[PDB]
RNA sequence: GAGACACGGUCCAGACUCCUACGGGAGGCAGCAGUGGGGAAUAUUGCACAAUGGGCGCAAGCCUGAUGCAGCCAUGCCGCGUGUAUGAAGAAGGCCUUCGGGUUGUAAAGUACUUUCAGCGGGGAGGAAGGGAGUAAAGUUAAUACCUUUGCUCAUUGACGUUACCCGCAGAAGAAGCACCGGCUAACUCCGUGCCAGCAGCCGCGGUAAUACGGAGGGUGCAAGCGUUAAUCGGAAUUACUG
RNA sequence: AAAUUGAAGAGUUUGAUCAUGGCUCAGAUUGAACGCUGGCGGCAGGCCUAACACAUGCAAGUCGAACGGUAACAGGAAGAAGCUUGCUUCUUUGCUGACGAGUGGCGGACGGGUGAGUAAUGUCUGGGAAACUGCCUGAUGGAGGGGGAUAACUACUGGAAA
């Protein structure tokens, strides 16, 4: 099981995602995130800071 | 690999004023010196004892304008060479090309200094040398360009160097536009306000 | 004066489109035979020589007899180099068409008279009349029974839309085929098949009126001959040289494939009258021909010849420029200088071969999927090409993908692909859902095809959709923003992270369309 | 046989050679019976781009050694010089 | 065969791939590139034997995906740049406000100066020692021939290559982002949400006044890198021989 | 003369304290991967997993100064003819510069790749005795006289090819 990460997810099953390990303390037996920007989890949206965690392309001025 | 931003920001928080300025004019005159920059700059929130560790350390690499890896490789030069670490450690940071054009006066600012290092205006023993981190031994003499020897922001700087302190290790001559390095500077030259034992115990942890 | 200027100047590219049947291939090889490349021609089939059109290098002609795969070979004239486009023509492809007909500078039509004009031909011509491309019109299978002239002439016309001339006029339909000249000088074949195989022995008799000429061939069909040439004379306009670079007349020439008349006469016109190559026109600006310094842009790329080993060939036409061997030519959207270490060019003839390729001719580049259709490849400049059609898909299905590993493996093929001209691929950005279209089905059906024989996925398809594809560009700032929100699930993303509009119905489009009409909606991106 | 010859040993673009007695059919940077000396082939003046142990050298072509045509001209040179 | 039970040698059996006239043959990239596949992930189907080295050859010379180079990748280490000096009307705008102002802030605009790096044009080492033609001398022999050794004269030998490096031209233009700010741990306030959405390495926040969520302003640390993950040691005197 | 110069802790059991005791963090490091961003140069590094399968090109040849020979080039000698009166077109002769194929010598056991197998038939450290070794090198000497084959080639012939 992993723990998907940010606010919203468009995450429905036979989506292929990477996981990449960090248990969650408050949760029994979520040992892993899947990180967001990876091959079909899009980016959680209006994110302007710590965009690299979560990616998020940088907003053009 | 060059800091960018306000210089005067940096002197604020450290509290003194690190020269990042030519000094023709008075500090207080351009900022609030004794006040901490930013929106909570009032306040002075007690600092711990790795906070003024660390604050010794980026006082003395905002001065020099060094940056962090360069630092501590100079750091680990320090503690390879033999005796007292600190002294080591500000003779390095003292032997660099650009620091030593500030000392003669060739330039108000470091960063100026800095700048006329590797825009190709400066020689090493008649070699044109190029890179502003270039560690100068004792007996060398550094001059100016015949091109570059017509700048105006060279004179200004001359009789600028003129109201600070003269080295004691360099022998310059402002006709000419050159200097001798002859010695590596001693810790009694250099300003006793630096507690360089705080950086050298903040890296050794 | 320089020898460079001069084979510039000789430099000529033509192309071939035809309807099913319609004997192209054929042609081709009789075209390679009147170039002298080759002594031999072969009938496809093999009816009557042993040897096999040049066109048809594969089993095509076995298969169905029409040519699957698009073919260029150079054949040398007098004193000219000739570059000889064959094009796939079906209602299913047609995109891969277009491409060719943007990089070529001038186009030929190739109709068996009996078939006719009817279909394909009219979408084919649009598109030349939208870049004003000069083209040719070739009646074919003349041996056949032939409708009249009169007809045939003003049913072409009809269906064209655009002036018909007709530099060859046949006194002979069906078993005796006999044609005439603009100049008043008369070609005919005595031998059917007796001069087929070799070169066609150059039988042309000067004056319109000739006694002898009257009666070998029948008396009735000289006085018809003769009547039909003043009426079409006073009906049709004659033959501008002007107005055929400008696209408004087009040249009919009469010729038999099987009989290997009237190719060679077709081919001396052709040359004439095609010039050399227009500047193409660039975004930042119209980039000179003759100006020096490599400029090409890759009209299409053929991928998956081998199966074991991937050799991707681009065939890039270089407008300005000459090739030299190992040249180091940008990639302009790449921004990086790429050493050409191999280019296939088609001598298609008995010659040494050179390495060296002048400006106007096809040269195939092999990449492992580094090159992308578009591209330009410039000696420094950097100048995008443009007039790439890019024409929108119709009758879209999603992919399934029932076993739910192999999507990466489903994601690289359908991307290279996508990078290709054959399908384009749209995600919704509401949901995860893949949603493949073709301007065909049988495109669809190739694909699919494709897809399982080498990048070997169960790719379960079909699934109901309804959807059209419009691409959407709005110059306007805080307009755009609000379009998107009123028709986010409607939206969907395109390759190159283009935003489209997604129209379940043709009404719900032309809806879409007269509200928010500060944003444009593109048919072709 | 035994050679006595030329290890390539420095960076890119700018090379030192090592004067090594190795075992003919070694690798050129690999395996030596013993190491007789330098040739640097770029050094500039007051430094000695070349030093030779003439005695050891001698020694083994006593003992069977052969020597590289770039080898010979370097002792040519070393003898010619002092 | 001196040396193999032999990657690009032989024979047999097994699985696979290919040619066939169906009788029968051919092959083994864990060599250099390179292709499907597996994986989070790892490059060009490049140039030259010019240098070093190996095989053959008396030698000239031929072969060498060894090797020297080039192409891609911030993968790591190191250096430099993205301007420098002056500049309070403390400009406008944002944010906070005790509505007095404070802060962004000499930061920007303005004024003067410089052209590093990238761009354009010109010049230009070194990696090249050799080898080949003519001599002159010496040694050998019957021989001033022929061969070998050493001097001198002659043209030459670079894939890299538009080499490093140097000189000149225009113009501050073409060049700053990432993480964090409750404590550990350097750096704080306002607004939206109310144990929801969410954060988290540990202690732990959030249940309608959050310095802990999301956004803004400000700040702190690093910098062509910055965070997160995986893995090892340290802290762990928490397998302690030292202890 | 130098060859070393070397040692930080903090949060968390309790209402609060001391001790024992675990978890976590600050540091360094990698053949690294991912996310955001990205200007230049120098030196290194780049299938860690499927020792899974390989299309195509190259990765071992050389010697005519070992030997019969001419399959090509290119010269000569005898010539012969359009004879431009000097060799333009053509027959021979390996006669020469060289050389495809073959016999023979040397190299294919080197160079380069990988870590599957191997927990000791291997590796590292240190000793030995019962040993062979092309090419390189020192000494001492030989190097006389015969024979029968066999490739290449010629003629016929099996096989789609090998």
């Amino acid at each position: 099981t992993s723990y998907i990460g940010g606010e919203g997810h468009n995450l429905q099953e036979h989506s292929v995602i990477l996981i990449r390990g960090g248990r969650v303390k408050d949760l029994p037996g979520v040992r892993y995130h899947t990180v967001r920007g990876a091959l079909d989890c899009s980016g959680v949206k209006d994110r302007k800071q710590a965009r690299s965690k979560y990616g998020v392309k940088r907003p053009k001025a | 690999a060059r800091y960018l931003g306000p210089k005067l920001k940096l002197s604020r928080r450290e509290g003194t004023d690190l020269f990042l300025k030519s000094g023709v004019r008075a500090i207080d005159t351009k900022c609030k010196i004794e006040q901490a920059p930013g929106q909570h700059g009032a306040r002075k929130p007690r600092l711990s004892d790795y906070g003024v560790q660390l604050r010794e350390k980026q006082k003395v690499r905002r001065i020099y304008g060094v940056l962090e890896r360069q630092f501590r490789n100079y750091y680990k030069e320090a503690a390879r060479l033999k005796g007292n670490t600190g002294e080591n450690l500000l003779a390095l940071l003292e032997g660099r090309l650009d620091n030593v054009v500030y000392r003669m006066g060739f330039g108000a600012t470091r960063a100026e200094a800095r700048q006329l290092v590797s825009h190709k205006a400066i020689m090493v023993n008649g070699r044109v040398v190029n890179i502003a981190s270039y560690q100068v031994s004792p007996n060398d003499v550094v001059s100016i360009r015949e091109k570059a020897k017509k700048q105006s922001r060279v004179k200004a700087a001359l009789e600028l160097a003129e109201q600070r302190e003269k080295p004691t290790w360099l022998e310059v001559d402002a006709g000419k536009m050159e200097g001798t390095f002859k010695r590596k500077p001693e810790r009694s030259d250099l300003s006793a306000d630096i507690n360089e034992h705080l950086i050298v115990e903040l890296y050794s942890k | 004066l320089s020898p460079y200027l001069q084979e510039v100047a000789k430099r000529r590219t033509f192309a071939i489109i035809s309807h099913p049947d319609a004997g192209k291939t054929t042609i081709t090889e009789k075209v390679l035979l009147f170039g002298q490349a080759i002594q031999t021609a072969g009938t496809v089939k093999g009816r009557g020589s042993n040897q096999h059109a040049k066109s048809d290098w594969m089993e095509m002609e076995k298969q169905r007899g029409i040519s699957i795969t698009t073919s260029v070979m150079q054949f040398p004239y007098h004193d000219c180099l000739v570059n000889l486009l064959d094009t796939p023509g079906h209602e299913d492809f047609s995109e891969d068409t277009y491409r060719t007909l943007t990089a070529v500078d001038c186009c030929l039509m190739v109709i068996d008279a009996a078939k006719g004009v009817e279909d394909r031909t009219r979408k084919l011509m649009e598109v030349t009349r939208l870049r004003d491309t000069p083209i040719l019109t070739f009646m074919n299978k003349l041996d056949r029974d032939i409708r009249d002239g009169m007809e045939l002439l003003d049913e072409v016309e009809n269906e064209l839309k655009i002036g018909c001339a007709p530099i060859t006029w046949p006194i002979g339909c069906g078993k005796l085929f006999k044609g005439v000249y603009h100049l008043y000088k008369d070609e005919t074949y005595l031998y059917q098949s007796g001069k087929g195989h070799t070169i066609q022995e150059v039988r042309i008799v000067k004056g319109l009126n000739n006694p002898d000429l009257d009666a070998a061939v029948g008396e009735d069909l000289a006085q018809q001959l003769r009547d039909e040439l003043e009426l079409v004379k006073g009906a049709s306009n004659e033959f501008d040289k002007e107005l055929f670079l400008a696209g408004e007349i087009t040249p009919v020439f009469f010729g038999t494939a099987l009989g290997n008349f009237g190719v060679d006469h077709m081919l001396d016109g052709l040359v004439e009258w095609a010039p050399a190559p227009m500047p193409r026109q660039t975004d930042t600006r119209t980039v000179e021909a003759s100006e020096d310094g490599g400029g090409g842009f890759v009209f299409k790329i053929q991928a998956n010849m081998d199966p074991k080993h991937r050799d991707r060939v681009a065939f890039m036409r270089v407008v300005s420029g000459k090739y030299e061997k190992g040249m180091k030519l940008r990639q302009v959207r790449t921004a990086k200088d790429v050493v050409i270490s191999d280019a296939l060019t088609f001598m298609a003839g008995d010659r040494s071969h050179v390495e060296e390729a002048y400006p106007g001719d096809i040269l195939g580049l092999h990449n492992h999927g580094t090159i992308q259709i578009g591209d330009t490849f410039t000696q420094g400049e950097m100048m995008k090409f443009t007039g790439i059609p890019n024409f929108a898909p119709e009758l879209f299905r999603r992919i399934r993908l029932k076993d739910p590993l192999k999507q990466k493996q489903l994601l690289k093929g359908l991307v290279q692909l996508s990078e290709e001209g054959a399908v384009q691929v749209f995600r919704p950005i509401s949901n995860n859902d893949l949603i493949v279209g073709a301007v065909g089905v049988l495109q669809f059906d190739v694909v699919v095809a494709r897809l399982k024989s080498e990048y070997n996925v169960e790719a379960v398809y079909e699934s109901v959709n309804v959807a059209t594809a419009r691409w959407v560009e709005c110059k306007d700032a805080k307009k755009f923003e609000e379009f998107k929100r009123k028709n986010e699930a409607a939206l969907a993303l395109d390759g190159g992270d283009n935003l489209a509009y997604i129209a379940t119905s043709m009404v719900n489009l032309r809806l879409a369309q007269e509200r928010y009409p500060d944003v444009q909606f593109h048919q072709t991106r | 046989m035994v050679t006595i010859r030329l290890a390539r040993h420095g960076a890119k673009k700018r090379p030192f050679y090592q004067v090594v007695v190795a075992d003919s059919r070694n690798a050129r940077n690999g395996r030596f019976i013993e190491r007789v000396g330098f040739f640097n082939p770029i050094a500039s003046e007051k430094e000695e781009g070349t030093r030779l142990d003439l005695d050891r050298i001698a020694h083994w072509v006593g003992q069977g050694a052969t020597i590289s045509d770039r080898v010979a001209a370097l002792i040519k040179e070393v003898n010619k010089a002092a």
